């Protein structure tokens, strides 16, 4: 089991950062578990970003958990035949300067009730510092 | 709403027009299983 | 709604010391450690659960409004920053401030 | 009506040559199955139903 950041380590002020991580030792696929993001400010603490997963039920076409003060400027997206996460962060500013983390996220997710409730990042990356 | 919420049970092992000396096992169904469809009538004894 | 930890931590190695993280909870409950210049590791989940490596001599609990983390038999590799995190109202995940604790 | 229950397959080769159908691991949003209905719908029919009676 093993997460890799990759991606721009340098972006413009308003440009939509893209940012890959490369999943090795397990299928991104699998009901097991919600992929997603965390982004620690130099200096400051974790900060959750964002995850989902394309494990889907009867009404919909899977499940995606967005950070309500980020939503409006995010989109995630999964690669199930080569298991790649994706993070789209659309018009990043200096604000959003910090070292985002490749997170596998455990918690009350294969078995469920009401909806899924993912509590914890189950398998940590190394991270990557990007700025503007 | 309002609504009805009816609880249900699920069998696999099931005995057919009340005939006996014979059964069929049903296979469980992949995948969330969800339908709809219209009650037309009742069979109501007094 | 945000989860609240002092910023920082002390005593000598073979002593042991209890972090509180106030902002309730819910079983929903863990805690990361990080070290300078490294990414922080699940070190406590469902409250009272470790994952495979973690030693025997951490452990947590909560009442009412915080939640602790209690490290036992301290010694130099035990200092790091450490976080408590929680699930709020659907899916919310909170990280505190983080505690930086050292022996 | 609905079952929330994203459950698998775990097929047995129990042949010779046949093979049977058992049931995997049972996952997702555990509730038991129901149904849903229309109660405002229900009162007014039963009550149609009623005049005839
Ligand atoms: C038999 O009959 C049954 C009825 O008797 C019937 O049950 C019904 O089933 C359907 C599904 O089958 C149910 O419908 C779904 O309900 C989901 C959950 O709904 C609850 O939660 C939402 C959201 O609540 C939070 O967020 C808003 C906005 O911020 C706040 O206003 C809330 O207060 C709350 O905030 C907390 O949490 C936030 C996030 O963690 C925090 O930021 C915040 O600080 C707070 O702590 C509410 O909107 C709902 O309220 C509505 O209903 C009540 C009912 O009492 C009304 O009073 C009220 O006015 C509202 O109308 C409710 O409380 C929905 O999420 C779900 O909709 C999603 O999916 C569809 C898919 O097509 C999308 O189109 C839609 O846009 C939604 O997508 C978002 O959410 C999904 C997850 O659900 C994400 O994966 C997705 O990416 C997207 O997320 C984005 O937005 C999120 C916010 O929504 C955000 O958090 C993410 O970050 C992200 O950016 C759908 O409507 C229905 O509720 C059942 N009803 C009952 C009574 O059971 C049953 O089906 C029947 N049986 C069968 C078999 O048919
Ligand atoms: C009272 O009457 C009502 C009205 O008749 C009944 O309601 C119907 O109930 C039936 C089941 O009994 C429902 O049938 C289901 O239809 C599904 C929808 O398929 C359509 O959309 C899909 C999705 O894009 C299209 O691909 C389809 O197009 C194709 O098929 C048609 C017909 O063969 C062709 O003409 C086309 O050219 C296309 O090839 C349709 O437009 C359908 O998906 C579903 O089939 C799955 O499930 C059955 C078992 O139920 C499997 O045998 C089958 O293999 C399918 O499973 C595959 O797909 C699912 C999708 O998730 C996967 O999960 C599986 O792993 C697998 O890959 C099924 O046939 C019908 O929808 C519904 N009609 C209405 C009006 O709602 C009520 O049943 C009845 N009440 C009672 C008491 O019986
Ligand atoms: C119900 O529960 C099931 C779990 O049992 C859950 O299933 C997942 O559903 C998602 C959504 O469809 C699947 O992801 C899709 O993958 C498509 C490619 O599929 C092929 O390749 C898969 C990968 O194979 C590798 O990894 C698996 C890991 O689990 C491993 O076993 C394999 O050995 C292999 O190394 C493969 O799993 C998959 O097989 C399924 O289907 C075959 C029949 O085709 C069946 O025999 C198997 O039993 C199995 O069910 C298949 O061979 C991919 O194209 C697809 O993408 C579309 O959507 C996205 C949306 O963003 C777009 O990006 C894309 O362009 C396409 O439009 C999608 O990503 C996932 O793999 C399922 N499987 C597993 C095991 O998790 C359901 O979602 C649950 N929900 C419901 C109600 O169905
Ligand atoms: C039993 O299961 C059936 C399906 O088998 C369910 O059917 C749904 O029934 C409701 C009520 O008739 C339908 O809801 C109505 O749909 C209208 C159109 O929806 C589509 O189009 C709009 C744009 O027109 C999209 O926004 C939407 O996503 C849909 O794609 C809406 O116009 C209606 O909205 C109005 O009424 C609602 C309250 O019901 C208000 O909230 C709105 O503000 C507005 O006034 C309305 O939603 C629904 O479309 C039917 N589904 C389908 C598949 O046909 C029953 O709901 C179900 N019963 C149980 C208990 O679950
Ligand atoms: C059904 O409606 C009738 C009037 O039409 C009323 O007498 C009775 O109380 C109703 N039942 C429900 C459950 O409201």
């Amino acid at each position: 089991p093993q997460l890799q950041e990759s991606g721009p380590t340098l972006v413009e002020a308003s440009e939509t950062l893209s940012l890959t991580c490369a999943v090795s030792g397990d299928s991104t696929a699998a009901c097991n578990s919600f992929w997603g993001w965390v982004r620690q400010p130099p200096g400051k603490g974790l900060e959750w970003v964002g995850s989902l997963s394309h494990c889907a039920s009867y009404w919909n076409r899977g499940w995606t958990y967005h950070n309500p003060s980020l939503k409006s400027r995010l989109t995630l997206a999964l690669d199930t035949p080569k298991n790649l996460v994706f993070l789209k962060l659309n018009s990043v500013t200096a604000a959003d300067t910090a070292t985002y983390y490749c997170a596998r996220f455990g918690g009350e997710v294969l078995r469920y009730t009401d909806w899924p409730k993912p509590a914890w990042v189950d398998l940590w990356g190394r991270g990557t510092l990007v700025t503007v | 709403n309002d609504s009805i919420t009816l609880p249900c049970r699920i069998k696999q092992i099931i005995n057919m027009w009340q005939r006996i000396g014979q059964a069929m096992y049903a296979p469980p169904i992949q995948g969330v299983i969800r339908c709809v469809s219209n009650i037309t009538g009742l069979i109501l004894t007094r | 709604s945000a989860l609240t930890q002092p910023p920082s931590a002390s005593g000598s190695p073979g002593q042991s010391i209890t972090i509180s993280c106030t902002g309730t909870s819910n079983n929903f409950v863990s805690w990361y450690q990080q070290h300078a210049g490294k990414a922080p590791k699940l070190v406590i989940y469902d409250v009272n659960k470790r994952p495979s490596g973690v030693p025997d001599r951490f452990s947590g609990s909560k009442s009412g409004n915080t939640a602790s983390l209690t490290v036992s038999g301290l010694q130099t590799d035990d200092e790091a920053v450490y976080y408590c995190g929680s699930l709020v109202g659907n899916w919310d995940v909170i990280f505190g401030g983080g505690t930086k604790l050292t022996v | 009506c609905t079952r929330p229950n994203n459950n698998t397959r775990k097929s047995i080769r129990i042949g010779p040559g046949q093979a049977f159908y058992a049931t995997g691991d049972i996952i997702g949003d555990i509730r038991q199955a129901h149904c849903n209905v229309s109660k405002a719908t229900w009162n007014e029919t039963l009550g149609k139903v009623v005049k005839q009676l």
